[PDB]
């Protein structure tokens, strides 16, 4: 699954025994409830850019 | 960076510039507060290990604004494979003497896992490529941090559409044949970053080519999905006495 338009996840995607998929985030965010959404849990989070995201 | 444009104050805050005795090295990839990511050959010529400088929040050479951060190199770890005057395995993983601290001028850049860089970030076709680098082969270099989108090729590719060393699987090409668009020596260690889903991500690094922006050829970057695994298992690593470490590969 996670070789086809990497599972659906925003980030990181884990293949399971048969059709199960679990997506994750690099450090500093976390999985939503839609289980593939990654949302920052911190105040500078990697690849973000401040003065963009403040925009 | 010959053809791209200044890259706006805060807009490359990843972008580490670094220098030896004060003077203009080259550039690398903050990944977190203590880990820089460079190019191995960056060290071929260093005898004054210890007057090695990573500055963080940088934008403009010519002046101070206060958003600067330097810090002094405390390890510089090079893959057993790497040869000094080659071009494979062309990566150094710089520790930080002491933490940069995270503001809106100095973030990281997310060093992503191995199976979403080769499954995923590598079909991005376009990504940055910034730095201080030469302005024009044989140019004078720049004051304000550079930065340039650059497509990726495939290694088939980039040989065929090539005119007159290896392209090897450690490596990719990446840039235009036609002379108008690179990266140069100076950019050398600095970021080829790529953007997916709202975020960046480190897939390469300024390594290698013929003079800059010469017509026929393709800038060539480490790539750094081959040193994941490597990366992360020295990041979890106690510092060793001794500035320079050679650590074996794989
Ligand atoms: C010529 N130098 C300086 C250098 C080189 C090598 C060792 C030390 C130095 S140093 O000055 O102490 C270094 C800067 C602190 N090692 C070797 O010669 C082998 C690898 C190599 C082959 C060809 C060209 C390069 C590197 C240049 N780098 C680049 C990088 C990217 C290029 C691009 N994208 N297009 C064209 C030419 C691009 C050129 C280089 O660093
Ligand atoms: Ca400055």
């Amino acid at each position: 699954i996670c070789v086809n338009e990497n599972g659906g996840c925003e980030q990181y995607c884990s293949d399971h025994t048969g059709t199960k998929r679990s997506c994750r985030c690099h450090e500093g965010y976390s999985l939503l409830a839609d289980g593939v959404s990654c949302t920052p849990t911190v105040e500078y989070p990697c690849g973000k850019i401040p003065i963009l995201e403040k925009r | 960076i010959v053809g791209g444009k200044v890259c706006p104050k805060g807009e490359c805050p990843w972008q580490v510039l670094l220098l030896v005795n004060g003077a203009q090295l080259c550039g690398g990839t903050l990944i977190n507060t203590i880990w820089v990511v460079s190019a191995a050959h960056c060290f071929d010529k260093i005898k004054n290990w210890r007057n090695l400088i990573a500055v963080l929040g940088e934008h403009d050479l010519s002046e101070h604004d206060g958003d600067e951060q330097s810090r002094r190199v405390a390890q510089v770890i090079i893959p057993s494979t790497y040869v000094p005057g080659t071009t494979n395995h062309d990566i150094a993983l710089l520790r930080l003497h002491q933490p940069v601290v995270l503001t809106d001028h100095v973030v990281p850049l997310c060093l992503p896992e191995r199976t979403f860089s080769e499954r995923t970030l590598a079909f991005v076709r376009f990504s940055l490529v910034s730095g201080w680098g030469q302005l024009l082969d044989r140019g004078a270099t720049a004051l304000e941090l550079m930065v340039l989108n650059v497509p990726r090729l495939m290694t088939q590719d980039c040989l065929q559409q090539s005119r007159k060393p290896n392209i090897t699987e450690y490596m990719f090409c990446a840039g235009y044949s036609d002379g108008s668009k690179d990266s140069c020596k100076g950019d050398s260690g600095g970021p080829h970053a790529t953007h997916y889903r709202g975020t960046w991500y480190l897939t390469g690094i300024v390594s290698w080519g013929q003079g800059c922006a010469t017509v026929g050829h393709f800038g060539v970057y480490t790539r750094v999905s081959q040193y994941i695994e490597w990366l992360q298992k020295l990041m979890r690593s106690e510092p060793r006495p001794g500035v320079l470490l050679r650590a074996p590969f794989p």
